[PDB]
C-alpha cells in the first residue's frame, strides 16, 4: 500500500498450530543444512504431536511503525534569560539523532530509513539560586528557530538574524501546551543513511562516516522578553517521533555502548554474562535450599 | 462561536500520541522514493532468523570465539551431560544478547515456540547419536538421560545433514509470558545427552565442536513496548 | 471527504469503528500508519536461489 | 452484544403484578423444599388476591457497569518541590485498587473481572509552613511515568530514566483540567482475578493470595520545574472508573474491615447488630411515649 | 479556526462524567475472552438469590451460629409469639447484611416485592402449624395472634415440603421508599404464631429450630447509587 | 460515520435521542456500555438439574 | 458546502487529500493559492517576432 | 458546548503558516484588475532568461565593464588556456549575482542542467574556433587541451552565427546539490581553449572580446527556501 | 441526527431558522422547551358542567 | 440546516464562497446583512406626481 496514509485494515494473525499424529516415513524436517544460509522453517508439529490451536495472536505492536513512532528525547540544552556570557542567552545545536542512546539504538537497528517526523518540545524555566530572590516576571515567550545549511547564523539574542523572514521559527509561551510540528522527509538522498564506510574527499580521507552525510542544519532558541532582573535559566528537550516510515537491511542491535557522537567506535565488550558451567541450571522447586 | 468543553488530558503531551501537526514545510517536495533491496516491515523478521547463542558463556569465554562453541568428544562420556540452559530467551545469558533475545528486550511479552538448530563441526569422518531434550517446568532439570529422554526430545544422528533442529513447542498456563521471566511465567529447560557416543577412525581428531542456533517460529509474537535495560549513558554528545 | 476504517479490538470477544478528516495540506502532517501489518521474513530467512522443500535432505 | 461499545437500547423493565383471585386447589407453590439448593419463584400473585399493576420499574442503575462506573480514589501520596532526602522529591507506588476500600470492596464483590480503566489524576500543591513565606513561584508542571515491570527505575528525581523514550508518561501543567486517559484490558490471564487460593510456588509455599498475581508495574510521579526557593509539596491522587465491564462468580460482601493490602485477613467480627429481643419490634404509633 | 464558546463545566472532574478519552497504549492487543462460568450483570441478581437472615440477632448471639436459629417448642406455648421484626431492608439489623441488604445499602432507593421463605428444622416425626402474618403499617405490631389475622397471612402446615414462602406484597404510598428508611416510608412487621402448637411423639426432641431466608421477587430494583456505611479505613496500606 | 440511539427517559410520560462519533482508534478509548440491559437470575436463583416447577410439591 | 482536493506528496512514490471550508465574507480570508503552479517563460525568453526555430541557422 | 483537545502548536505564530484570518475591512470593493504585460508566475521563468557573466571578474575589473569580457588573441597563443571556471551556480563569484544565481540564493538546494552561450563581438573579418569544455567532477581541472577535450565539449567555429551553446547536461550522483555548494556536491569546471587560433587580415584589430551569458534549462528547479545572504542592515529607516 | 426548527420572530413584518443536535444522554440535559405555547384557561375560568352559552339570561 | 452564499469579491477579475449556520433562537442575534443592496432615489429625488420626462421643457 501507500506508506504516507492514517489508515488501513487487516489483522496480523500468527500461525495456527496444525494438528500433528504419529509418523514412519524418509520424512526428515527436523534435519537440515545450516551451511546454506537458510533458516530452518520446522513449527512445533514436524517433531512432536501437536494438537490444534486456532490462534489469534497479532504482530501489530512489532510492526516498524509502532516500533519507531513514539517521541523521544533527542537532545537537551539550556540558556540563561540575563547573563554576562551573551553566549549563554541562548542554546543552539546542530540536528541529529546521535546525541541520546536509546533512540539512536533503535534507529541504528536499520541501515537506511525513511519518514518524516514530529518534532515536540518541552521547555522549562526555574528561577536561579541567589540571595535576593523576589521579583515579579511576566511570562517567559520563546523563539526556536531552524536555521538550515547554509543561512546565516545569529551571534547574539539580539541579531537581525531572528528576524526569520523565511527560516521556520515558533514562538511559544509558558504555560501553554509544548510547541509541535511535523518535518517531512527531508534528506538529499533517498533514505536516510545511518551507517556509511566512506569518506568525504575522494582521495579516501577527510571525515570518515555518518558526519559526512548529515548536514541538516541547525536549531537556535532564545527567551524573547530578554531580561529578568534576577537571573533564571531555561532548559529546552525536544523530542523525535518518526512517523510513516521504511527501513531497509537490518543489521544487529549495537551491543558495545556508544564512545560519542561523530562516530562509531567502541571499546571490546563481553558477548553476554557468564554463569557456573555449561550445564548450570538453577534449582528452583526444592522445599527452598 | 461553537460551544465547547475541554477533557481531562488536553493540552498534556503523550510521547504515544498520535494525532495530525503543521507542517513547517508547506508544499517540501520530497526526494523520490528508490527500490533498495532488504526492507524490513516488522521486527518478528528479525527474530525469524537464526543467529549464533553462546551457549559456552563461561567465565573466560565472554570474549573468545569459545562461547559459541559446544564441545564434544570421542570414549565413553555417556554419564557426563553435554549441555543444559533455561529457557528465558529475553532474560539468561545463554539468549539475550541473540537477535532474538535482543529484540524481545525491547518488549514486556513473548508468546511462541523457539527453534534450535544443532549443527555439528566435526571430520566427516566423525560419527554419533544425541538425544536432544525439553522438560516444560515443574520439576527441577534432568539429572540423567533418563529422566531427560521422558520429556520431549528428538535423537541426532550425525550424517550429511550437519545439523538438527529441536523445536520447543509452545506449553504454558498463559498465552504469554514476562520476557523478564519468573518463576510464575517458568518455561523449563532443554539438556543434551550422549545418546550413544561420538565414534571416530583413526587419523582424524578426537574432539570437536557443535554450535547451536536460535530463532522463531511463525507462531511468535510479542506486546507491550518498554526501553532496553542493554543501553546507557552518563551524559550528553552521547 | 472523510474515512471510516476499524478500530484495533479491545476487552471482548458497528460501534468497533472511528473516522478520520485530514486537515492540513502535506502527507507529512498525517498520523502514523499503525495499522499497516504486511510482513515478508523470505528476505532474511531463506535467501537461498534453489527452492529448499525442507522435508527432504537438503544436501545429498 | 458486544461488551466494548458505548450505545444500546431496551428497557430493563421489571415484572408486572399479574391480577389474582381466589384459589382453592392441590396448587401449593407456597410450600417448596429448599434443600435443593433453589430459590423460590413466588411473587405475591401466587399467595395473596392481587390486583393488576403494570410497572414501568427498570433495574438500568444496578447493571454491572452502572454500579463500578464512577471513577474512585484508590490511592494518593506526597512529594516535594525541595528537600534534603532526594527520595521525597517524587512519589511512587504499585499499581492496585487494594489500598482504598470503598473501591476494593465494590470490585470484590465479584471472583473475576474484566475491563478497560479510565484513570484520571487529581494533583494539588500547598506551600509548606515556615518563618518566611514570600516567594513568586511560576506554575508548576508535574511528569507522571508508567513503569511496566521489569523497566528501569528513577533514582532521583534526575535520573536518565524520565526520558521516557518508550514508558508511556503525562505532563501537566496546574490549572488546567486534571489529566486523564484510558488504559486497556492489560492482564496476562483472560480475566483480572480479585481472589486466588493459590501459591507462587510450585510446592504451594512462596507467597499466598491476590499478590502473586499482581505485577501490573508502578507509577512514579515528580515536579519538572525542580525548584522553590522555599519549600512547597504537592499530593498525587489517582482515581480509577472501570468501563465496558464483564464480571465473573458473585461473592458476598466483604463483612469485616480490612487488615491491609496483602491479604484477606480480618478479625472476627459480629454478624449483624443485635436488638433486645427475638419479638422486638418499636412502638410508633403513640400519642409520643 | 472554528468559533467557539466554553460553558459552565468546562474543565471539571466529574466522577460519574462519561467520556472517550485517549489511550496510552494506542494498539494494544488484549488477551481474548475465556467464557467463564457464573458470570453477573445486573445486581438484582444476587439480591434475587436467598441467603440466611440473623433473626435471632440477639445480645449474646452475635458471633455464634445461632443468631440464625428460630426456637419453637412442643408444648402449650400459644400466647408466646415466636418472633417478629421490622420490614426495612437495608436498615434493621436483622435485614441490613443480609445479600439483599448489602446491595441495598449501595443505593438510598428500593421498591417491590419481598420473599422470606422459612424452613422447619427438625426431626420428621415432628408436626405442627404455623401463622406467618405480615402488617402494613399505620398501627402498632400485632399483640396476639387475633390481631395478626386480620393482615396478610399463610398458615404453614409442616409436611414433607420443609419450607414454606410468606411472600410481602409491595403495598405503599409512594413507588419508591428509603433504603435508609424513615416512618414516612415505613413498611410494617412479619410476625409468628403457633396455629395448632408443635405435636412430637416419644424418643424424640421436644424442641427444634426455623430458619428464615429472604429473597428478592421479580418486582424489584433499586436506585440512586451511594457509597456503603459498611466499610471505612483510618489510612491508607488498607 | 455516527450513531444515533435513544436517551434515557426523564421528567415526562424524537428529540428523545443522542448522537455519538468516536474519535479514537482503540475501543478502550470509548466511553461505557451504560445502556446494556441484560439478566439471567437463574444462574444463581435456580441451579438445579431436573425443572423445579414449583406449584407442585417439590419433593414425594 | 466544502471543497475537496489533493495534498502535495510526501515520503512515498485516497487519503492524500484535505479538506477545506470558507468561514469568511471576504476572499480576503482565505488561505493563500500555493497549489496554482502555471508558466510561461516565452514572455521574457523569445520575445522575438518572427519564430526563431533554433536548429536553423538564426540569420542568413 | 462540543468537547474539545487543544494539540501541541495551539498559539504559536508560524511565519510559513497557512490559515483563514477575519478581514479588517468587510466587503471593501477592490479595485478592478488591469491586464499588465509582463505577468511573472514563478522564480523559473526568470533564471531561464540569458545575463551576462562576469567571467573576467578578477581585481581591478570589479566596478567596470570588462568583468563582462573574455579576452582572446590572434597569434600563437595554444598553449595559453581563454578562461576556465568552478560550476557553482549559487556561490562562486563568476554566477552567484547572475540572474540565475541571485534567484539560486533564496533557495538552498538546485538541479539541472544549464546553458553558456559565448557570443563573439570582434570584427566580421575575423575569424577562428575554440574548444569549450565541461569536466564532471572527481580530478582537478584540465591542464592543457587534450585533458580538457577527454570530457563534454563542443567546438565552436566563429561564423555569422555569432554565438554558441555550451549546455551542462545534469550529471550527479544525487538529485540536487547544495545552492551552498560543498564537495560532496561538486559539479566540476568548464575550461576553454584555442582549437585553432585566431587568425585575422591586414587593417583590422588583433584582439577581441568573448562574452558569455548563462541561464536554466527546461529541467531545472530549486528548493528549500531561505533568506538571502547577499542584503543587510544595521538599522532601520532601512 | 439533528432538528431544524424556527425561530421566535424579531425586528422585522428561510434564515429565520436554527439547528440544534443533543450530546448528552439524560433528556435532563436538554435545554429548555421555550417554544411550547398551548392554553387552556377553561379549567379555570368556567369549571361549570352544565354549558353557560353566556349571550342567554345564565339563570331564569 | 446551512446556508451557503457569495462572498464579496476581491484582489482579482467556486471558492467564492462562504457558509454560515444559525446557531441561536433568536433573529436579534444573527449576524449583519451586509449583502442586501438595494435602492430607490426617486423617493427623494423626484417625489412630483406628473411625472417630468426632462428632455422636454418642464413648463410651457
Amino acid at each position: 500500500g501507500d506508506v504516507v496514509e492514517a489508515v488501513e485494515n487487516a489483522v496480523a494473525r500468527v500461525a495456527d498450530t496444525i494438528g500433528s499424529g504419529p509418523s514412519n516415513s524418509q520424512a526428515v524436517p527436523a534435519l537440515t543444512a545450516v551451511e546454506t544460509g537458510h533458516t530452518s522453517q520446522v513449527t512445533p508439529s514436524d517433531t512432536v504431536q501437536t494438537r490444534h490451536v486456532k490462534n489469534y495472536h497479532s504482530r501489530s505492536e512489532s510492526s516498524i511503525e509502532n516500533f519507531l513512532s513514539r517521541s523521544a528525547c533527542v537532545y537537551m540544552g539550556e540558556y540563561h534569560t540575563t547573563n554576562s556570557d551573551q553566549t549563554k542567552l541562548f542554546a543552539s545545536w546542530t540536528i541529529s539523532a546521535r546525541r541520546m542512546v536509546q533512540m539512536r539504538r533503535k534507529l541504528e537497528i536499520f541501515t537506511y530509513v525513511r519518514f518524516d517526523v514530529e518534532v515536540t518540545f518541552v521547555i522549562t524555566s526555574k528561577q536561579d539560586q541567589g540571595t535576593q530572590l523576589g521579583q515579579d516576571m511576566p511570562p517567559l515567550t520563546h523563539q526556536i528557530m531552524y536555521i538550515p545549511p547554509g543561512g546565516p547564523i545569529p551571534k547574539s539574542v539580539t541579531d537581525y538574524t531572528w528576524q526569520t523572514s523565511t527560516n521556520p521559527s515558533i514562538f511559544w509561551t509558558e504555560g501553554n501546551a509544548p510547541p509541535r510540528m511535523s518535518i517531512p522527509f527531508i534528506s538529499i538522498g533517498n533514505a536516510y543513511s545511518n551507517f556509511y564506510d566512506g569518506w568525504s574527499h575522494f582521495s579516501q580521507n577527510g571525515v570518515y562516516g555518518y558526519n559526512t552525510l548529515n548536514h541538516m542544519g541547525q536549531i537556535y532558541v532564545r527567551h524573547v522578553n530578554g531580561s529578568s532582573p534576577l537571573p533564571m535559566t531555561s532548559t529546552v528537550r525536544m523530542y523525535f517521533k518518526p512517523k510513516h516510515v521504511k527501513a531497509w537491511v537490518p543489521r544487529p542491535p549495537r551491543l558495545c555502548q556508544y564512545k560519542n557522537a561523530s562516530t562509531v567506535n567502541f571499546s571490546p565488550t563481553d558477548i553476554t554474562d557468564k554463569r557456573n558451567s555449561i550445564t548450570y541450571i538453577p534449582d528452583t522447586v526444592k522445599p527452598d535450599v | 462561536g461553537l460551544p465547547v468543553i475541554n477533557t481531562p488530558g488536553s493540552n498534556q503531551f503523550l510521547t504515544s500520541d498520535d494525532f495530525q501537526s503543521p507542517s513547517a514545510m508547506p508544499q517540501f517536495d520530497v526526494t523520490p522514493e528508490l527500490n533498495i533491496p532488504g526492507e524490513v516491515q516488522n521486527l518478528m523478521e528479525i527474530a525469524e532468523v537464526d543467529s549464533v547463542v553462546p551457549v559456552n558463556n563461561v567465565a573466560g569465554n565472554l570474549e573468545t570465539m569459545d562461547i559459541y562453541r559446544i564441545p564434544v568428544q570421542s570414549g565413553n562420556h555417556q554419564s557426563s551431560q553435554v549441555f543444559g540452559f533455561q529457557v528465558q530467551p529475553g532474560l539468561d545469558g545463554v539468549f539475550k544478547h541473540t537477535l532474538l533475545g535482543e529484540i524481545l528486550n525491547y518488549y514486556a511479552h513473548w508468546s511462541g515456540s523457539i527453534k534450535l538448530t544443532f549443527v555439528f563441526c566435526g571430520s566427516a569422518m566423525a560419527t554419533g547419536k544425541f538425544l536432544l531434550a525439553y522438560a516444560p517446568p515443574g520439576a527441577n532439570a534432568p539429572k540423567s538421560r533418563k529422566d531427560a529422554m521422558l520429556g520431549t526430545h528428538i535423537i541426532w544422528d550425525v550424517g550429511l545433514q550437519s545439523s538438527c533442529v529441536l523445536c520447543i513447542p509452545w506449553i504454558s498456563q498463559t498465552h504469554y509470558r514476562l520476557v523478564q521471566q519468573d518463576e510464575y511465567t517458568s518455561a523449563g529447560n532443554v539438556t543434551c545427552w550422549y545418546q550413544t557416543g561420538i565414534v571416530v577412525p583413526a587419523g582424524t581428531p578426537t574432539s570437536c565442536s557443535i554450535m547451536c542456533f536460535v530463532s522463531a517460529c511463525n507462531d511468535f509474537s510479542v506486546r507491550l513496548l518498554k526501553d532496553t535495560p542493554f543501553i546507557q549513558q552518563a551524559a550528553l554528545l552521547q | 471527504g472523510a474515512q471510516v476504517s476499524t478500530q484495533k479490538t479491545g476487552a471482548h470477544e458497528s460501534i468497533i469503528h472511528y473516522t478520520n478528516i485530514n486537515y492540513y495540506k502535506d502527507a507529512a502532517s498525517n498520523s502514523a500508519n499503525r495499522q499497516d501489518f504486511t510482513q515478508d521474513p523470505g528476505k532474511f530467512t531463506e535467501p537461498v536461489k534453489d527452492i529448499m522443500v525442507k522435508s527432504l535432505p537438503a544436501l545429498n
